[PDB]
């Protein structure tokens, strides 16, 4: 299901829901156009989950693309 | 598959780097989903410098992308 929470669950990222959401990361649409920075950005500092998020993102934004 | 490293420990103890073990799973990298997308700048900021560790980290990656 495109959900923000369960794209996060997915990945096992889980633990960065009430981050996006405070974010403003209210959809997947939102969370496509994110860079580095802005996962930084939420709070999110372990390198590997930084690592992890942007590189789904980037996979995500290949795969609808097209 | 039952021959294959089941954890970040188990592939480190493999590969004779355990000593490694905290810098990965205190810096995000606890899950094999997310060690096999390491490159060598990822190795400078874990500040794993010496080159012959570094080497057979990052061919244990790529047998992992096989995986």
């Amino acid at each position: 299901s495109l959900t923000v929470g369960d794209w996060l669950d997915s990945i096992r990222m889980g633990r960065y829901r009430d981050h996006f959401a405070a974010g403003g990361y209210s959809s997947l649409g939102m969370v496509l156009r994110m860079n580095a920075q802005d996962v930084r950005a939420l709070g999110i500092t372990l390198m590997g989950h930084q690592k992890k998020i942007l590189g789904s993102i980037q996979t995500m934004r290949a795969q609808l693309s097209s | 598959f039952p021959s294959q490293p089941k954890s970040v420990e188990d592939l480190l103890d493999r590969i004779n780097l355990k000593e490694h073990m905290p810098t990965f799973l205190f810096n995000g990298y606890e899950d094999l989903d997310t060690f096999k997308l390491l490159e060598e700048e990822d190795l400078d900021e874990l500040n794993i410098r010496d080159p012959e560790h570094r080497a057979v980290l990052l061919t244990a990656v790529e047998l992992l992308q096989e995986y």
